[PDB]
């Protein structure tokens, strides 16, 4: 009696592998082991969100209330937390806003099914009832806009898109950042009277290029790109040349010479007189054709010898190494010309022109101004930032970068269009759902009832984070829709928020229908997931 | 006597090593049990690495848990044996050796010795495989209606997801064959169907495609997208060489020869591409909305996409290995190597062919054909597991459709074969014993073993499974003197019987072949086994 | 398939336990086990059988061939074995003969019971086939049974049975070793024929005085026990003759003490002056009463205060201290005399007679000489053992025992029964027990021949150890034995054994003329405890161990 069987099943598979099935745990137990998680996310969603501090082994600091973020970086043992990692992923790629709602709602999904597996339902029927509630949500949300926008073009319209999404990220600064996205849309997108057909949007158009030290309110747009290098040769003409040809060389300027390894071979004298001068005429050859094309800038990727240098220099022509190739492409934009691997000569139509030059130190360290005025550029800018601080800095990058990632799922499909923000969409989603369960009798009537609960965390997160108490103004809320102007009611932050009424169009705060319809589907599936594994099986580390 | 042979020498002999044959199969069958039927559990497979696959598949399972038992390594071995050819029926097989292992020990017990049990099995097989013939139903495939080749495939779809997924995942495990086939030749090739892996939309939102689809993008943006009339020009030869076979160098006595031997290694690229331009303006020239795109199975020189940029031309580099063949079938043109010889008959033609960038990567799209040889199936996931878990349900479903065209013959599920098996196989007269109460012990194992099947469908979904095979057993006495042919299944939604043809499940007929058989040679050599050593030389 | 099940629900019992089984060739181990031990005792068989030296944990070495005392200092593992070594035991403390052969015998149906397994044998038929042949041979024994001892004492007649005992162990010289047993032996006799009274004898009546130094033909039979003492007061040769009284006192010689609290009261100085001439004379009145029964020699149990070896000293009175029990109980019994507690005079009666007590150099220290003699003859009689080595004194003092042990054999049953030497008995029953075989229709005829096969170790064993070959000189025996019996009495090639060294060929014509013989008491219990000490291993069909 002082040492147990063993069970015969010990020598079988491998003692490293644990086992967690029905009824051996799990079931609501490892539900409550993602609430630590989940609470994370909740003290940071809304504008009055809490950042987190993460730690890398490798020891780099990532400040950021995006749960998309914070997740990428952790390292978590619990394999149905990556479910809800994974789920969050999605939501940053194809998307790229709504990352914090993906986590919570699938968080609080799996909350409310506590009481459901308590009474006895089993998880079968668990997930026919998410599933035709997730239907029925679908349907609910295109009469809910009036949103409808068929402009997408005029600054004043993205008020309503890109600002709502930068009031929740750096509340601190709003019409600061605004502006910086806005105004870096309007130069991507070209000057037409009427654009039809989709024109092609891509996150690659906007680009940030983080300087340390200013005041952000001290940054602008600059239509060109904003690299860090050296230039060499000599100081820009400033506006004396004015429009000047750029050639953008794939292949670096020096005489040609073949992929194996060669060798100089000399048989006599006569050869070594004339192979000083011999190398000096060859590429002076190919240099000179290119001064007679009036081409002030090359641009060759890779390394750049000293004997091609020295003919450029006289001549004026500015020499650039742009060692990455993925921001090649992006100067080939600002020009419009066609990168050229072959040297040759420059042709006239595949060059670009670009208006001015410059070279200054906007945080202490010089760098090369692309800005050209009175251009034509094609999906291309960029974002200077000035900040105090690193880290800072980090999550307005990425609040830039969500904010431009509405203007991609805004533009390729038919239309995002807008829905009421401020927790008024979720309220009236839970006396749809709630309807909907009394209309079709069945066992399925608990599951859609729980499906409106969840719904509930959205709200209160901002009087949570606000200083609020759940059981006043959310309560008071409810009555508000009592009945246009009851789709208006929403949730307030503010000291003023104990009438807990604010109508929101006087902000204009808004959320995109496509963001929604993509977040909920992501949320529903991953809490489905948990819920449908019956049997865990692990492994030795 | 083993120890005097060796120090570090251990065995189990006669019962010593019976125990663990019954033990470890009785072990490995309840992991796997609960995943039998449509209603059974879903295992998550976790790494040290922190990979997640979630499949009700023993294949996938098996694999991955490394088995410490010896005896439980037969099982695995045989049932992934049962997924190479008929690609179903691992769950089947390990269900089926742990049960003929335990119904045969309860005679152990009793003195009976093992050599007279395995007689039992194989005259009972025999005998099972006589009524596999007329219990088997012909069919016509000649018709290829699509309402048989949907219940057939939704029957294997069902026991890996939900009824939501399935009934998406149904016409696309249907369509996954359509126009490959061949009357006369009865060859058959499921490997002409390509599997992508790729993150997009939703699983549930998936589609079949009639024509091929790569998953390499278009190198260089004036590469027109879109294409709407397309001769794909098969080429195995790389633009870029790698390296030269024989070792050699450039030697310049002056400068002027350095861009002249650069220039000589550029006669060699232009040949190549000399007689490629020429074909496409062959066909006509300045034409609109007809374009040439080339499929290259080695790399393609960067420096040469700016020479089919001028002329629109599309290039994909780095295809697989068993893409050449797929693109005879599809685009209907020929696999050429070498551009020495060329000519429009070789030459395929597509009627769409469009490229979509999905994050970082671009996918090439190629349907809109007359008569397309093959086909592909895109499966889409929102997560990493949602790939491996669809592809495991599409593998398994393609044996299944494929198994109706080889063999005419298609028998009912749901435990029809089974119990039908079982009033057989209690009384065999006169026509096969060999023995007088030596036979008769290994038939009554065998017999009883072959419940195990409808009664773990039942089990999974949370009834009784004695009250459901009593009404079954009530059935089958009336059917007998009625004159009518009944076939009673079992159905896990009420918990009560059914009809395997009207409810629409059906087995395959080499699945259900290979499991009696292989399940009967792995528990006939674990009864025959007494005694389990380990020697060896560390 | 790395590692093994590792036995599966072993958890039952404690690691320490293993169960080992008659399946799996673990009965071959088990009398393959018996085998190890058996060769040992096998060199020690016979007159030319070899001694071994067997070492314990506190240094201790006994030099013997007795398989009863090697197997006792022996550390035992196989549990079967100590079935062998419990058996050899109880047949030195019973007969105190014939320990070699329950150790041979009994390991030799174990090896010929190896081929009776093979062979198909179930255990239950095994164990039958040798209770029917044991209970055929013990009433074969009685049968071939020849001559008797007769009287109790004769010069003769005691070298026809301590001596062929004795041959086997410390074999040496013949005539030496066998006189100094058969003397103590006729001192121990009640004699009194013709008187009808019931014999008796006692087996640690002669005890054995090991003394090194010398030589074994210096050695001497004492009618009275020997041990090693110095005399207190004085020594004395006692030449004055006429005998003596002697006394013995289990109790101490002092003041008698109150067991509780004793101590000295003395109220005044007038107590305190007579206290000391008080004690001296309490002693001396109470000694006065034994000096006047002329008793010479007093013989103390405990230790005697120096106020009471005053007086002693005064009227020439000896003292002797007899610690323990035993070694002072058999004092008594050489001059018949009874102890009593008290210090008073002794009851004439009750005094013993020892005429002469000398103390003389014998090892290096004074020995005291309670030698009896012709008239007024006493018991337990003590044997002067002198050697050059301890080892040598050990087993001797055993071999004496062994010829002691053979004097009881002669009390209990009728007579003697002296039966053929020399391994005549165990061969004349090989023939019997075949034809008894063969008589027993059905399949226990298997172990039935192969019981008699196991006699054939003793011709052997005695062949082996002697030099000569086993397979010339054995089947030339048969040929005594091959001829049956012919077609007229007085029949006496029944004497025919085995021969050490010389000219072999069988010889030493008939052993009548040897005068080697054997006892029937003794070959009585060798067979039966041999036969079910190999009953008992076969018997186990399961061996069972623990923490090992």
């Amino acid at each position: 009696s002082l040492r147990l069987p063993q069970n015969p099943n010990a020598g079988l598979f491998k003692q490293g592998y644990n086992s967690y099935s029905n009824a051996d745990g799990q079931i609501i137990k490892s539900i409550a082991a993602i609430r630590e998680l989940h609470q994370m996310c909740l003290t940071s969603m809304g504008p009055c969100g809490r950042n987190k501090i993460i730690v890398n082994h490798l020891g780099k600091i990532i400040i950021t209330n995006d749960a998309a973020t914070m997740l990428r970086e952790l390292d978590i043992v619990h394999p149905a937390v990556k479910v809800l990692v994974m789920a969050t992923e999605q939501q940053k790629i194809d998307m790229g806003d709504g990352t914090n709602l993906v986590m919570i709602l699938a968080g609080e999904l799996l909350n409310v099914s506590e009481k459901l597996i308590s009474m006895g339902l089993s998880a079968v029927e668990i997930i026919q009832g998410y599933n035709m509630a997730r239907k029925f949500t679908l349907k609910e949300l295109d009469e809910m806009v009036v949103g409808e926008i068929t402009d997408k073009n005029d600054k004043n319209e993205l008020l309503k898109m890109i600002k709502p999404v930068i009031s929740s990220k750096k509340y601190g600064s709003e019409d600061i950042l605004s502006e910086l996205v806005s105004e870096a849309v309007s130069h991507v997108l070209p000057v037409a009277q009427q654009a039809g057909e989709i024109p092609y949007f891509n996150v690659d158009s906007i680009r940030v290029v983080k300087i340390m030290g200013g005041s952000l309110s001290n940054s602008t747009v600059i239509k060109g790109m904003v690299f860090n290098r050296e230039p060499e040769g000599h100081v820009k003409s400033l506006s004396e040349d004015k429009k000047h040809k750029v050639a953008v060389f794939t292949c670096p300027l020096d005489i040609a010479n073949t992929e194996t390894k060669g060798t100089v071979l000399l048989h006599n004298a006569q050869e070594m007189l004339d192979f000083s001068k011999g190398e000096e005429k060859q590429i002076d050859a190919m240099m000179k054709e290119i001064a007679d094309m009036g081409v002030e800038c090359i641009v060759a990727g890779a390394g750049v010898g000293e004997l091609a240098l020295h003919y450029l220099n006289r001549y004026g022509i500015l020499v650039l190494k742009v060692p990455s190739k993925f921001e090649l492409r992006r100067l080939c934009r600002v020009c419009g010309a066609t990168p050229l691997p072959r040297l040759g000569a420059p042709t006239p139509e595949e060059l670009g022109l670009v208006e001015t030059v410059k070279t200054m130190e906007i945080g202490g360290d010089r760098v090369t101004v692309f800005k050209q005025e009175q251009g034509e550029i094609s999906r291309t800018s960029t974002i200077i930032l000035r900040g105090a601080t690193q880290n800072n800095l980090d999550d307005i990058e990425r609040a830039i970068d969500d904010g431009v990632a509405a203007v991609k799922g805004l533009m390729k499909p038919s239309g995002g269009k807008l829905l009421p923000g401020a927790g008024a969409t979720e309220i009236e989603l839970i006396s749809r759902i709630t309807k909907y369960g009394e209309r079709t009798p069945g066992l399925l009537q608990l599951a859609i009832k729980q499906f409106a609960v969840a719904f509930e965390v959205v709200p209160r997160t901002l009087a949570e984070t606000a200083g609020l108490d759940v059981n006043e103004v959310l309560p008071n809320l409810y009555a508000a829709h009592n009945v246009t102007d009851h789709l208006y009611k929403g949730v307030d932050i503010d000291g003023e928020s104990d009438e807990g009424v604010k109508d929101i169009r006087e902000e204009n705060i808004y959320d995109m229908l496509a963001t929604k319809k993509f977040a909920i589907n992501v949320a529903t599936e991953a809490a489905t997931t948990v819920l449908s594994i019956d049997q865990i099986i692990m492994a030795k580390k | 006597s083993l120890q005097l042979l060796n120090p570090k020498a251990e065995s189990l002999r006669r019962d010593a090593a019976l125990k663990v044959n019954v033990t470890s199969a009785e072990g490995l069958q309840s992991v796997l049990e609960t995943n039998l039927g449509p209603k059974g559990t879903l295992k998550m497979l976790v790494d040290g690495a922190g990979n997640i696959k979630l499949t009700k598949d023993g294949k996938v399972l098996l694999t991955e848990m490394q088995i410490q038992s010896p005896t439980a390594v037969l099982i695995a071995r045989a049932a992934a044996a049962q997924d190479e050819i008929t690609g179903d029926g691992t769950t089947t097989v390990v269900c089926l050796v742990g049960e003929l292992l335990r119904q045969a020990h309860r005679f152990i017990q009793e003195g009976v010795h093992p050599r007279i049990i395995t007689d039992g099995f194989e005259i009972a097989r025999k005998e099972s495989m006589k009524f596999l013939d007329e219990f088997k139903i012909s069919k016509t495939n000649l018709s290829n209606d699509r309402e048989f080749l949907l219940q057939v495939a939704r029957s294997s779809l069902l026991t890996k997801v939900d009824a939501d997924l399935t009934e998406v995942l149904t016409p696309i495990v249907t369509d996954a064959v359509l126009s490959v086939y061949d009357a006369q030749a009865d060859n058959l090739d499921l490997h002409m169907v390509e599997i992508m892996q790729m993150q997009h939309l939703s699983p549930k939102d998936t589609t079949f495609i009639k024509g091929l689809v790569l998953d390499h993008g278009g190198r260089h943006p004036d590469m027109p997208t879109r294409v709407k009339n397309a001769y794909v020009l098969i080429l195995n030869v790389s633009l870029e060489y790698e390296k030269t076979e024989v070792n050699s160098g450039f030697f310049y006595s002056s400068a002027d020869q350095r861009d002249k031997l650069a220039a000589s290694e550029r006669k060699f690229v232009d040949a190549k591409l000399k007689k490629i331009i020429d074909l496409k303006n062959e066909v006509c020239g300045m034409d609109p909305d007809k374009g040439f795109v080339i499929i290259n199975q080695k790399g393609i020189d960067p420096m040469s996409l700016d020479v089919f940029a001028k002329h629109n031309i599309l290039a994909l580099r780095r295809a697989k290995r068993r893409n050449m063949e797929r693109l005879q079938l599809v685009t209907g043109g020929e696999a050429q190597n070498s551009v020495e010889d060329l000519s429009p008959q070789i030459l395929g033609f597509s009627g769409l062919v469009y490229q979509e960038t999905i994050g970082e990567e671009k996918f090439t799209y190629v349907t809109e054909n007359t008569d397309p040889k093959s086909c592909t199936i895109l499966i889409k996931g929102s997560t990493h597991y949602a790939l491996a878990q669809t592809k495991d349900a599409v593998r398994d479903g393609l044996r299944a459709v494929a198994n109706v065209l080889k063999d005419k013959n298609i028998i009912p599920g749901a435990g029809a074969f089974y119990i039908a098996l079982s009033r057989y196989l209690r009384s065999a007269n006169m026509n096969k014993l060999g023995a007088k109460g030596k036979t008769k012990t290994g038939i009554e194992a065998f017999a009883e073993a072959l419940l195990v099947i409808p009664k773990t469908l039942v089990k999974n979904s949370g009834f009784d499974p004695l009250d459901v095979l009593a009404m079954v057993e009530d059935e089958l006495d009336d059917a007998q003197d009625s004159d009518e042919t009944r076939y009673v299944g079992v159905d896990l939604n009420i918990g009560d019987s059914c009809d395997p043809t009207i409810e629409g499940i059906w087995d395959s007929y080499r699945v259900l072949r290979n499991a009696i058989t292989g399940a009967t040679g792995i528990a006939s050599n674990l009864l025959l086994c007494d005694e389990l050593l380990r020697a060896g030389r560390s």
